């Protein structure tokens, strides 16, 4: 709680230099897939199905 | 209790969420903008609003001079705002759309 | 300043922050020869007996002057007024 | 039902984050200051009401 009064105020007489940090994402990783290789492979009938 | 759906309760209660409000708004009247960077320095509230219409580009004499009459404006337009609010009926649609 | 990071960014932020506060005891006029002062750049500050003018982050107190003020009024309406003398 | 793989994992932490994430929404936006101020008992501002 600070003690206000309509005839007081505060004022600093020394300061302080502090450093943070923040971290943020930017990309991700990039994919391709094959589908006829990822669903049936190498088998013909498949792929025409 | 539905059929394997279950509602979960929030973290926060709403008596911790207004303690936060009312923190807030006790150290903005008696403090101004200086506990938002630091430790809270005190300050009288007309001398505050001074410096606020300073930042604006008009200088501390037009407040001081004009002290009552800023006040009764403020209070009328912080009176007119429950009257404003409960007389429309979808003033709150946003918060009535998400449940 | 910045920083990179695998799939991101770093930034190193550089603040300024008070300390080592005092209280005081502050009027929002100085009130002299029938006329008004207000301060062009700071707050009027009293230690206790004088009376001076500092800027608002840090405390360097100055003697009141007819260089850092301006009268703009009369001395029978601002609420609160604190007179006393003012240098040439 | 067990024969048609893992959708239920998937469900579930989709679900879980979403929960997670209604947390901090609101942990973000109401916590910003560390100290729990007080009004002084006499509520006199100069002519404010507040
Ligand atoms: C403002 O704060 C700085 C930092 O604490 C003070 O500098 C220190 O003073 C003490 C006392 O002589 C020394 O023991 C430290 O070594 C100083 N620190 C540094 C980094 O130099 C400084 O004195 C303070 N200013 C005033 C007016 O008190
Ligand atoms: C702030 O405004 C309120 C609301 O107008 C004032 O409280 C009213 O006071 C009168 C006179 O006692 C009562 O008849 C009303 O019923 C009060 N209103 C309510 C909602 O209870 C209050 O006086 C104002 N602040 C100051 C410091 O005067
Ligand atoms: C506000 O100033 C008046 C001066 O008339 C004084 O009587 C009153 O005590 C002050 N308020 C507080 C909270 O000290
Ligand atoms: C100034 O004095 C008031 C009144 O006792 C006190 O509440 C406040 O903490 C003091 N300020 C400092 C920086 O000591
Ligand atoms: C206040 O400042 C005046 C100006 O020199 C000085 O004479 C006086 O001793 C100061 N009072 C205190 C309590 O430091
Ligand atoms: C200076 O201020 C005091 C304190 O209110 C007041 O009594 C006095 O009349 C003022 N001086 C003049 C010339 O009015």
């Amino acid at each position: 709680s600070v003690a206000y009064s309509n005839n007081s105020i505060a004022i600093p007489t020394n300061f302080t230099i502090s450093v943070t940090t923040e971290i943020l994402p930017v990309s991700m990783t990039k994919t391709s897939v094959d589908c006829t290789m990822y669903i049936c492979g190498d088998s013909t009938e498949c792929s025409n199905l | 209790k539905f059929n394997g759906l279950t509602v979960l309760p929030p973290l926060l209660t709403d008596e911790m969420i207004a303690q936060y409000t009312s923190a807030l708004l006790a150290g903005t009247i008696t403090s101004g903008w200086t506990f938002g960077a630091g430790p809270a320095l005190q300050i009288p509230f007309p001398m505050q609003m001074a410096y606020r219409f300073n930042g604006i580009g008009v200088t501390q004499n037009v407040l001081y001079e004009n002290q009552k009459l800023i006040a009764n404006q403020f209070n009328s337009a912080i009176g007119k705002i429950q009257d404003s609010l409960s007389s429309t009926p979808s003033a709150l649609g946003k918060l009535q759309d998400v449940v | 300043f910045p920083q990179s990071a695998p799939h991101g960014v770093v930034f190193l932020h550089v603040t300024y922050v008070p300390a080592q506060e005092k209280n005081f005891t502050t009027a929002p006029a100085i009130c002299h020869d029938g006329k008004a002062h207000f301060p062009r750049e700071g707050v009027f500050v009293s230690n206790g007996t004088h009376w001076f003018v500092t800027q608002r982050n840090f405390y360097e107190p100055q003697i009141i002057t007819t260089d850092n003020t301006f009268v703009s009024g009369n001395c029978d309406v601002v609420i609160g007024i604190v007179n006393n003398t003012v240098y040439d | 039902l067990l024969q048609y793989g893992s959708f239920c994992t998937q469900l579930k932490r989709a679900l879980t984050g979403i929960a997670v994430e209604q947390d901090k929404n609101t942990q973000e936006v109401f916590a910003q200051v560390k100290q729990i101020y007080k009004t002084p008992p006499i509520k006199y501002f100069g002519g404010f009401n507040f």
